């Protein structure tokens, strides 16, 4: 189908990338810097660390949001339905929460074997919720070299956009219910096989096994959380 | 093992995957003996972009096939200082830290082809009661083996002396040739090595005489 | 150009710490990794991002990086850690490998155990003598074994067993033995085995009287 | 020619009566082809163990001796068995090394 | 009928110089006893490791063998140490002899 669980595409990704930018984003994938040799505190020191100053007063915004970089987990991602192969760079994972693969599509719903190198390529990812069907939102690697997010809209002097967690935020706001992204917490990843090539300022996470439930279904999965300097149980 | 001729072409093939997930990198570390690790190059079978390193930038080739699931890079072109063992490692995706280096490949060359280089040995200027003089040629920085040498057009042969060809540290010969012949004889007659190399075409003579002094 | 320098060698004792230094420019700020390679053996991973280790490898080991120094830290040396180590890290979208460190650890001179076996008097009804001289748990190899029979020195007639070194101890055994024909036996009194080697401030003779007991 | 094994006892000193471990053994000689295999009592003794690579003898034939280090004070009660087999012949031999009398 | 070997000594040529390398050669000529040793020291001081052997085989009608000594020398080192000199020793002679020569080929 459209979708392909389990760890293992075939080959339908889009190798569409750029090589004139002098950056070297595809060159980076042998290896990782360390957190402070790469200047990460100047693109993390954007964004308010634990409690955003808010208190509260369930609704859905749809709002919008388009330009930063989705490297801390403050965002307001967009609904994306389709999108051209001729941008896309690598595997498109896509988080239900467990990691899955999208690959190319024709129009009418066809899969295509040309590596997306075929002009009419499209790849076709109509965001919505698992309890209504496929993915909460996922996330890919643009030709140009920058790294991309989409998903589901956000829920309801200062002020709060929750796209996951926010337990003690809202009135007991689950992943279920809100999740977007890959973001499980305000400082857990839903680890995958790519996650330290689009987000490279989570190197020195460490690893972790967890359960999760969504629905009425269970899920086991393996996340990637930083020492949270406050607890580790809750 | 076979030795593979200067100027050709060898490959390392290594296992790679079949059109689905890897999940590794693959890369080329050359080994010479005694001599320390160096690195050629790494390949992605996600991305078939390759990454070469500067040194080997332009005789290196890495290709892979999917349908036999395996990778090779070609080297052509390969001279004495080719001559390694070579290891192919497979390490994780983006940790860069390569694990299970594979069995490592040897691969030999024999150095080049090229003719002589002769010179000439001083015969004792001082006078001898005995009177006996000994002269050589000394004929070394060639290859392959064997060099034929002869004094006079062939026409002297009692004391001739040609020891056996050496091997020297670089990899090529050295070889000797020495007459001994009376004091009397060293302003009077003429001598001439004479030193035939056929594997290069190389005919080459030299006369030898007493040095001048004052 | 990139470059890593390493110490040529380092020798340490058994039982000691040794400690292997990579060095380089800003290297703190890098991922550098270890290799140990034995004569003629693929290299294994040893230490990847400086302080972890993977499974099988043994506590000993140890690494840490800071400054312009990443440092391999063994304790309890043993024989079994001689070895070449190889320090890696990136740079400038290559790789760079230190110039190997090899390890070598010194071993200690160990006296030989002497002993003297006679002959059987099974095997001396069917014509045929054979005294044995054994020695066990020495260091270095070389060492030197001479007969005596009354005072005559012994040459050829004698066998000479070496076994395969021990991994642990690093000590050799050695069995010479002499074979002599029934009449020449009983036609000689005093038997001895002579061993000269290292460790010893003399050499030490072990001797018996045949017939007496 | 399938010539089975010789064995011989290597009895311990006489006395050499101390904390200084006396040691013993068995003598293989005479049988072709190679090899043998040596176990001690029940096969399950491996402290101190020691089994020499088999010489070659003169007339084209083979010897090869096994030899165990024992505590001294050990030998008043406790007993040892060498056990030789060898396959060509098929042949599995005992002996009983005991101390000597060294008596007169 | 043991025969005392005949050392010979020369100095490297005034072509390999232009090549940065140079060649000294010692000879023993004609000997008997196959048992032999050559020494190089060079400014009173010893060599050894650096240096190569050849050996033919005794003549048809006769006994003696004949050995050659090749120690090579890197670029600029034959610049300096003043003296040099081959050592040998052998049976039949009284004593080890020793042939030198001034670098200045005087
Ligand atoms: C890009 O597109 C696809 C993405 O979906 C890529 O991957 C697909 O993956 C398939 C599975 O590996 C590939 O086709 C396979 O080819 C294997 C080759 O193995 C040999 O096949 C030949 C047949 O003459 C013989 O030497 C042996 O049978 C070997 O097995 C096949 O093993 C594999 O399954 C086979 O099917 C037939 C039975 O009907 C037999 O070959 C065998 O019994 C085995 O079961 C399959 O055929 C291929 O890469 C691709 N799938 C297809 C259908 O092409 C491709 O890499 C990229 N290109 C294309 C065109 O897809
Ligand atoms: C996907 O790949 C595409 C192309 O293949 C890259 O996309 C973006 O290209 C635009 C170039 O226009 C640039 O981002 C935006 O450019 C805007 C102007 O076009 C800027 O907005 C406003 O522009 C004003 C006039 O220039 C100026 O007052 C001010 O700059 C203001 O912001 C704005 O800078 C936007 O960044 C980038 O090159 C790129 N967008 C990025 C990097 O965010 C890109 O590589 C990939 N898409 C991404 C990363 O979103
Ligand atoms: C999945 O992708 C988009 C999401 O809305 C839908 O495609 C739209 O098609 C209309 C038809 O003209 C375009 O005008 C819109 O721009 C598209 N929407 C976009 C790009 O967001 C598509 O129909 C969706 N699948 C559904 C609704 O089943
Ligand atoms: C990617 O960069 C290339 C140069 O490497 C340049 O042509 C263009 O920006 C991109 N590719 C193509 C095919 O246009
Ligand atoms: C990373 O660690 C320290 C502490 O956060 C930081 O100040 C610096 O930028 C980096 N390295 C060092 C050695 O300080
Ligand atoms: C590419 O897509 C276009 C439009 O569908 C059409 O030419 C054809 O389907 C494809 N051609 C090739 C060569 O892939």
């Amino acid at each position: 189908l459209i979708n392909t669980n389990g760890s293992w595409h075939i080959n339908r990704t889009a190798l569409n990338c750029n090589d004139s930018l002098h950056t070297g984003f595809l060159a980076a994938l042998f290896y990782t810097h360390k957190f402070n040799a790469s200047g990460c505190p100047e693109r993390m020191a954007h964004c308010r660390p634990i409690d955003e100053f808010a208190q509260g007063w369930i609704t859905y915004a749809e709002g919008h949001g388009s330009d930063q970089r989705p490297y801390c987990w403050h965002y307001a991602p967009r609904q994306c339905g389709t999108i051209p192969a001729s941008q896309v760079c690598g595997p498109v994972y896509c988080f239900t929460p467990s990691p899955v693969v999208v690959g190319t599509t024709d129009r009418f719903g066809a899969p295509t074997y040309t590596w997306g190198e075929n002009e009419t390529d499209v790849l076709i990812l109509n965001n919505t919720r698992p309890p209504q069907g496929n993915w909460f939102g996922c996330t890919w690697m643009n030709s140009t070299g920058f790294t991309k997010t989409c998903g589901g809209p956000p829920c309801n002097n200062n002020t709060l956009t929750c796209p996951t967690d926010c337990f003690r935020k809202h009135p007991e706001a689950t992943y279920t219910k809100c999740g977007s992204g890959p973001w499980l917490t305000p400082r857990c990843l839903v680890d995958y096989p790519y996650r330290l090539w689009h987000y490279p300022c989570t190197v020195n996470f460490t690893i972790f096994k967890v359960r999760m439930y969504v629905g009425g279904v269970e899920h086991r999965l393996n996340a990637a959380c930083n020492i949270g300097h406050h607890h580790h149980h809750h | 093992a076979e030795v593979k001729k200067p100027g050709s072409s060898v490959k390392v093939s290594c296992e790679a995957s079949g059109g689905t997930h890897s999940n590794y990198v693959i890369t080329w570390v050359r080994q010479a003996p005694g001599q320390g690790l160096e690195w050629m190059g790494g390949f992605i079978p996600d991305f078939r972009t390759a990454m070469y390193a500067q040194g080997f930038q332009g005789r290196v080739t890495i290709t892979a096939d999917e349908s036999t699931s395996l990778a090779y890079m070609e080297l052509t072109n390969l001279r004495s200082e080719d001559t390694a063992v070579y290891y192919c490692a497979r390490g994780p995706l983006s940790r860069g830290y390569y694990d299970y280096w594979g069995p490592g490949t040897l691969v030999t060359v024999s150095a080049s082809t090229k003719g002589p280089s002769v010179f000439p040995l001083a015969p004792s200027s001082k006078s001898t009661s005995g009177g006996t003089a000994a002269l050589g040629c000394l004929v070394k920085d060639y290859f392959p083996e064997p060099v034929t040498v002869s004094w006079n057009s062939g026409a002297l042969t009692s004391g001739v002396h040609t020891f056996p060809a050496v091997l020297q540290s670089s990899g090529l010969y050295s070889l000797s040739s020495v007459v001994t012949v009376p004091s009397s004889s060293l302003g009077t007659q003429t001598y001439i090595c004479n030193v035939n190399h056929k594997p290069s075409n190389t005919k080459v003579d030299k006369r030898v005489e007493p040095k001048s002094c004052d | 150009s990139y470059v890593l320098t390493q110490p040529p060698s380092v020798s340490v004792a058994p039982g000691q710490t040794a400690s292997i230094t990579c060095s380089g420019d800003k290297l703190g700020d890098k991922y550098v990794s270890w290799y140990q390679q034995r004569p003629g053996q693929s290299p294994v991973l040893v230490l990847y991002q400086d302080s972890k280790r993977p499974s099988g490898i043994p506590e000993r080991f140890s690494g840490s990086n800071s400054g312009n120094t990443a440092t391999l830290t063994i304790s309890g040396t043993q024989a079994m850690d001689e070895a070449d180590y190889y320090c890696q890290a990136w740079d400038s979208s290559a790789l760079v490998f230190g110039g190997g460190t090899k390890l070598t650890v010194l071993r200690t001179v160990a006296a030989p155990s002497v002993f003297i076996f006679p002959p059987s008097d099974e095997q001396l009804k069917s014509g045929t003598a054979s005294v044995v001289c054994l020695l066990n748990n020495f260091y270095p190899r070389e060492a030197k074994v001479q007969w005596k029979v009354d005072n005559a020195l012994q040459s050829g007639n004698s066998q000479e067993s070496v076994t395969e070194q021990d991994s642990k101890d690093s000590t050799y055994s050695l069995s010479s033995t002499l074979t002599l024909s029934k009449a020449d036996y009983e036609k000689h009194k005093v038997y001895a085995c002579e061993v000269t080697h290292q460790g010893l401030s003399s050499p030490v003779t072990k001797s018996f009287n045949r017939g007496e007991c």
